């Protein structure tokens, strides 16, 4: 078959083939454009994508994610200490480099960060061979720009070990940048700014387009922030409502917190394209039901400080790449969170009226160029 | 009785269907954890026998949590009153099987 581009995310991963004239997003088995970068073992299978973090809940000590926080990593990086506190699976030291323990079949197994990241990587191709029905072994990965020699080259083997031809490994804002087709663009070079946030990270990238050459002038941007925190302040904004409405605090109700955050996850997507979402939770705690309202102006106060919080990446950006805000020719939206028209209003209002790039789905940006890519090194 | 009320109605209708299909899965536990209890198994090897069944009550919660998901997705306007009182008892039933899902779990790997 041709070669497919591959996105190989913290949280979710996507998979692009350019065909047609056109770039198609690989649907998984499961009908879904991006897989879970997830990996489940039990005592009887190893499960990757959906099927494992549909037991998540189930087999949370040997449910596998966010292995690309880790991978190409040593054991004793802050970043790597600073995350294991939130894992409920183990990360073990094995001279110097971390290994991820589980209990796999009965027995306990250690598994390097990028031998989890190739499991992840071999379903993206079993995804896209299910989809063109052809055998596929070239294939374009996208990295962050941030991302250093050591965390590229695990990268490069995890799709070694998935049987996979990496004809590239590509700097994410890059992919997002070729997705617009922004170095096909004529005339002289071109600043271009990436806003991702997304995939429970945001990065803030300058590039500069000659020629067809691109150069990485500077990153930003908060690692551990993204669209779980804009849940949580509506999770707290409802269980202080239930507390004024009702006198009961559901906060220790782990199934009844559960209902609720789902519930404001979807209300959170739905105020992208609507200014109210509605809420009707049966029986939520002590048999009361729960049926409520929120309005996007509301969302946008109680993540306020959040949302504006974004502003101070792209400014220290600007800073570190030696460019004024005027002197950026184009701005790219990659990852779900910058659906949120508060972010874009806030953006082009900080770019004097800017028109941003937004048209491709900001979950599949990355992937579609990393397709465009497979395609052109064919 | 309108006819929009019919398509939320038959959601419903699915959403129960598939909840029979769980507590069908928490009865067959039932029977092994009244199995392993009154069994000819001994009593150091029952404690094993009781605690193997930890995967599958697991499994039938999640499973009952994502039926209550579903069901918390659905917008039920006031005057669609055979569906709020379908969705109120079938939220009811999924809440009266998860409580004896948790009595299983009290009686297992303790
Ligand atoms: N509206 C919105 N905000 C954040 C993430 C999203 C992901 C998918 C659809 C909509 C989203």
């Amino acid at each position: 078959g041709p070669a497919v581009g591959i996105d190989l995310g913290t949280t979710y991963s996507c998979v692009g083939v350019f065909q047609h004239g056109k770039v198609e997003i690989i649907a998984n088995d499961q009908g879904n454009r991006t897989t879970p970068s997830y990996v489940a073992f039990t005592d009887t299978e190893r499960l990757i994508g959906d099927a494992a973090k549909n037991q998540v809940a189930m087999n949370p000590t040997n449910t596998v994610f966010d292995a690309k926080r880790l991978i190409g990593r040593r054991f004793d990086d802050a970043v790597v200490q600073s995350d294991m506190k939130h894992w409920p699976f183990m990360v073990v030291n094995d001279a110097g480099r971390p290994k991820v323990q589980v209990e796999y079949k009965g027995e306990t197994k250690s598994f390097y960060p990028e031998e989890v990241s190739s499991m992840v990587l071999t379903k993206m191709k079993e995804i896209a061979e299910a989809y063109l029905g052809k055998t596929v072994t070239n294939a374009v990965v996208t990295v962050p720009a941030y991302f250093n020699d050591s965390q590229r080259q695990a990268t490069k083997d995890a799709g070694t070990i998935a049987g996979l031809n990496v004809l590239r490994i590509i700097n994410e804002p890059t992919a997002a940048a070729i997705a617009y087709g922004l170095d096909k663009k004529v005339g002289a070079e071109r600043n271009v700014l990436i806003f991702d946030l997304g995939g429970g990270t945001f990065d803030v990238s300058i590039l500069t387009i000659e020629d067809g050459i691109f150069e990485v002038k500077s990153t930003a941007g908060d690692t551990h922030l993204g669209g779980e925190d804009f849940d949580n302040r509506m999770v707290n904004h409802f269980i202080a409502e239930f507390k004024r409405k009702h006198k009961k605090d559901i906060s220790e109700n782990k199934r009844a917190v559960r209902r609720l955050r789902t519930a404001c996850e979807r209300a959170k997507r739905t105020l992208s394209s609507s200014t109210q979402a509605s809420i009707e939770i049966d029986s939520l705690y002590e048999g009361i039901d729960f049926y409520t309202s929120i309005t996007r102006a509301r969302f946008e106060e109680l993540n306020a400080d959040l949302f504006r919080g974004t502003l101070d990446p792209v400014e220290k950006a600007l800073r570190d790449a030696k460019l004024d805000k005027s002197q950026i020719h184009d701005i790219v939206l990659v990852g779900g969170s910058t659906r949120i028209p508060k972010i874009q209003k806030l953006l082009q209002d900080f770019f004097n009226g800017k028109e941003l790039n937004k048209s491709i789905n900001p979950d599949e940006a990355v992937a579609y160029g990393a397709a465009v890519q497979a395609a052109i090194l064919s | 009785n309108s006819p929009q009320e019919e398509v939320e109605l038959k959601k419903l209708k699915h959403l129960e269907k598939s909840v029979e299909k769980i507590a069908d899965q928490l009865e067959e536990l039932n029977k092994e954890l009244t199995g392993i209890q009154q069994g000819f198994l001994p009593k150091d090897l029952q404690a094993e026998a009781l605690c193997k069944l930890d995967r599958r009550v697991k499994a039938t919660i999640e499973q009952f949590m994502k039926i209550l998901e579903e069901i918390d997705t659905l917008i039920l306007p006031e005057n669609f009153k055979d569906s709020r009182l379908k969705r109120k008892g079938l939220v009811k039933k999924v809440q009266a099987f998860l409580a004896e899902c948790d009595t299983v779990e009290q009686n297992i790997c303790q």
